[PDB]
């Protein structure tokens, strides 16, 4: 019944589309797969769909602490390079570049599915570590007519609206009309958030063999809110009098500005002939815009980093530990996407093997414009931690003695061909694929007037076994590839080739087909190889040959056990480490946790004088990490706890419509989230309380 | 600071 592409009829979703481009259940899927719900998402009520992840194994959150300006994650120990997001939508990625990263607000999607370990045999170019994909909302079989309402802590408001419905009796036409405007302060003083976000969408139906889904989403964000660096000291340590800076510092210009835009048109087509061939099609140009006025933070003056600033070197030796010096970035960025994947399934069997063939077409054509400025060591005051005055800054004055232009024009192109086949005999399944990929990227630098251009061809495969037992538990294993093109240039003046993905997985998934119930475990052996390192000469520039290795255990479940039950939780052990690094063998990547667990649940009555309640709470633990790649430090551990109160409206004359109130962090748990260097931490997100009115006619 | 490397 339920569709991959589809709601979910409870928390617990068992048909997915992101592990093999086919809706397959989860069961059938050789690989990790995590499924968050729109139902699963209500309760919580984020922000962004990295808090909507808050739950989810293997996947760390903390990057930035409490700012949403991106959905940048890490993933089993592994991001993208450059700090970029690695984020896909129904199927097709949103390449961004530099700062130009697109996002989707998590109540126009319909579900937020995470890939663990490589995935480049069915998506191209990729972190070893894995992938996201959002699935949008789509045009309802019944009406919806849904206006939302919410209203909580640090000036938050917002309202919503979701409209669904046909435009004719059978149902040949049908739109969806998604839309919300948001309004609040950030965490940190003097920044604030602003969303406005709309989703057109349409499905025609012309047969019961053909569907096309037009599918638009148009947002602009005047203002995104904090995106700065705080050093470890006020931070992570007290300073050198012994206190911290408050949860809600802000270290950047009272006019800091960051803003972004996106304009995205395209569709998903799906026709069937018969029983034996379907051809899918996935396309979507993508339009996207970011400017930035920003001062950010570079570490107290003490720190390495600031080895020669005049600033910081003209202060009393005394004086050193608790002055924060800053620099400033002017961007201004624009960004085309367009992205086509034609797919042809085919269903035949020979002899007792049943056949799911696909083959397809996948490519993508991306170009941002880059005009930024960037401020050197002593571009911005300095900044007293024991005494901070917050004052506007002059973007304009661009003094040529301790700033410079940053003008670049990045192409990227790909275009993959592959295959895969998912074999069944009995009760035994095979998924077998390969995809070959041609990459190619240009980066024209408008001041030099160079230009540097690089074509990667790379093959890629993966291969595995799950076996399905008439109970519902199914062991499995596999074996899959990556590669991750570097857009970083050598010695030789020449870009280095791409760092390669190996995974090797074991595990089991039960999934009763007579109970909503889903529970996944897994153990991995990760490995990305060519990863850039220092130069064993010291030449300023970066060698190949560098080796990171992870491995750990994940272990999901959720679950409806009852009509008034749900229960979420989740483990994970990630053991990530340099096996080969002229610098940091041995040492762990910053931000990554070795530890991870969270459990969730929430109960409602149905009966006695508590009826149409419902009543949840849950709390997620993060283990301990190192602050920065040498390992010099490390960030404690913390565990945040949420609840919730929602009140079905249906016992004063409302049905379908509730009032909740929802809490994150209800102890207000002061804490560092991470920190990727000495000079760049966050503070993780202090206690947020949302009231929410969700009425639907 | 676009980022490894800064
Ligand atoms: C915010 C835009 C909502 C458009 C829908 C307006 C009402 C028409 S339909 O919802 C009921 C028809 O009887
Ligand atoms: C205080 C309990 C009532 C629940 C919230 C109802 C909607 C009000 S607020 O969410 C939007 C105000 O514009
Ligand atoms: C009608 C619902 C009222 C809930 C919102 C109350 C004000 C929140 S914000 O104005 C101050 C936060 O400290
Ligand atoms: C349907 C809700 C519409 C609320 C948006 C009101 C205008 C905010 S933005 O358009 C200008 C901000 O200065
Ligand atoms: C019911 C209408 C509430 C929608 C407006 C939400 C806030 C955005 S705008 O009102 C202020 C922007 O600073
Ligand atoms: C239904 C409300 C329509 C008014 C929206 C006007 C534009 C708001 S956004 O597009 C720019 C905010 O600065
Ligand atoms: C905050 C307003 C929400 C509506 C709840 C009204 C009272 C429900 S119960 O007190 C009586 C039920 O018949
Ligand atoms: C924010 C725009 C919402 C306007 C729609 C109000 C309800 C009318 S329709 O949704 C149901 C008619 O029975
Ligand atoms: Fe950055």
């Amino acid at each position: 019944q339920e569709s991959a592409w589809g709601p979910a009829a409870t928390i617990a979703a068992r048909q997915s589309a992101t592990g093999t481009k086919t809706d397959t259940p989860i069961q059938k899927v050789p690989q990790s797969i995590s499924v968050v719900t729109a139902e699963e998402m209500a309760l919580h009520q984020p922000k962004s769909v990295k808090e909507a992840l808050s739950y989810t194994p293997g996947v760390s959150v903390g990057t930035r602490g409490a700012s949403n300006t991106y959905d940048h994650l890490i993933i089993r120990g592994f991001a993208a390079e450059g700090q970029s997001q690695n984020n896909y939508l129904n199927g097709l990625k949103l390449q961004g570049n530099f700062y130009n990263d697109a996002v989707i607000d998590p109540y126009m999607l319909e579900r937020a599915e995470i890939m663990r370990g490589p995935v480049s045999v069915l998506y191209g170019k990729s972190s070893p570590g894995g992938l996201l994909n959002m699935v949008s909302k789509r045009p309802t079989t019944e009406p919806l007519k849904e206006v939302q309402f919410k209203a909580g802590t640090d000036s938050l408001f917002q309202t919503g609206f979701d409209f669904s419905d046909s435009l004719d009796d059978d149902g040949v036409y049908s739109y969806r009309l998604t839309g919300l405007a948001r309004s609040a302060n950030a965490q940190q003083k003097g920044s604030e958030e602003q969303r406005y976000a709309i989703a057109p969408a349409f499905t025609w139906r012309p047969d019961d063999k053909t569907n096309f889904t037009f599918l638009s989403y148009f947002q602009n964000e005047p203002e995104t809110g904090y995106y700065g660096w705080l050093p470890k000291e006020g931070t992570v340590e007290p300073l050198p009098n012994g206190k911290r800076l408050p949860t809600d510092f802000n270290e950047g210009a009272k006019n800091n500005t960051y803003s972004r835009n996106e304009k995205m048109v395209g569709y998903s087509f799906d026709h069937e002939f018969n029983d034996t061939f379907t051809v899918r099609q996935n396309l979507r140009f993508a339009e996207n815009k970011t400017s930035q006025n920003s001062v950010y933070g570079y570490g107290v003056c003490s720190d390495p980093a600031n080895a020669y600033s005049k600033q910081c070197a003209a202060l009393a030796p005394a004086d050193k530990g608790h002055y924060l010096a800053r620099k400033y970035v002017v961007d201004d960025e624009k960004l085309q996407n367009f992205s086509v994947d034609t797919q042809l399934q085919s269903k035949f069997a020979t002899g007792d093997i049943d056949h799911t063939l696909l083959t397809g077409v996948d490519f993508m054509r991306m170009r941002n414009d880059i005009n930024a400025w960037f401020g050197y060591d002593d571009s911005v005051p300095l900044l007293n931690l024991y005494n901070p005055v917050n004052t506007d800054f002059d973007f304009n004055a661009k003094d040529p003695a301790n700033s410079g232009p940053y003008r670049i024009l990045n192409k990227q192109k790909q275009t993959g061909v592959y295959v895969q086949d998912q074999a069944q005999w009995d009760k035994v399944l095979v998924t077998l694929g390969g995809r070959y990929d041609w990459a190619d990227q240009e980066s024209l630098n408008r001041v030099a007037g160079t230009t540097d251009k690089r074509d990667d061809k790379q093959f890629t495969w993966r291969g595995g076994v799950n076996y399905l037992f008439d109970n519902g538990v199914t062991p499995y294993f596999s074996y899959s590839e990556s590669f991750e093109p570097s857009s970083q240039v050598g010695k030789d003046g020449n870009i280095f080739a791409p760092s390669k993905g190996k995974q090797y997985e074991v595990g089991v998934k039960y999934v009763p087909e007579d109970r909503p119930i889903v529970v996944t475990g897994a153990v991995y052996n990760l490995t990305k190889t060519n990863n850039l390192m220092a130069d064993p000469e010291g030449s300023f520039f970066s060698v190949e040959g560098g080796e990171i290795r992870a491995r750990g255990v994940e272990i999901e479940a959720k679950r409806p056990l009852s009509a008034s039950v749900n229960v979420v939780g989740s483990y994970t052990y990630t053991d990530a480490e340099y096996t080969t690094d002229t610098t940091y063998k041995g040492n762990t990547p910053a931000q990554v946790p070795k530890h991870m667990a969270s459990l969730w649940a929430d109960y409602t009555f149905f009966d006695g004088p508590l009826s149409g309640l419902t009543l949840g709470t849950g709390g997620r633990y993060t283990g301990s990490s190192y602050g920065d790649p040498a390992n010099s430090f490390k960030v404690g551990s913390y565990t945040v706890v949420d609840a919730l109160v929602r009140y079905d409206l249906a016992r004063v004359g409302m049905a379908g419509s509730n009032v909740a109130l929802h809490v994150n962090n209800l102890f207000d748990r002061e804490y560092v989230a991470s920190c990727f260097n000495t000079y760049g931490c966050f503070w993780g997100a202090e206690r947020q309380v949302v009231a929410t009115a969700t009425f639907r006619f | 600071a676009a980022a490894g490397g800064g």
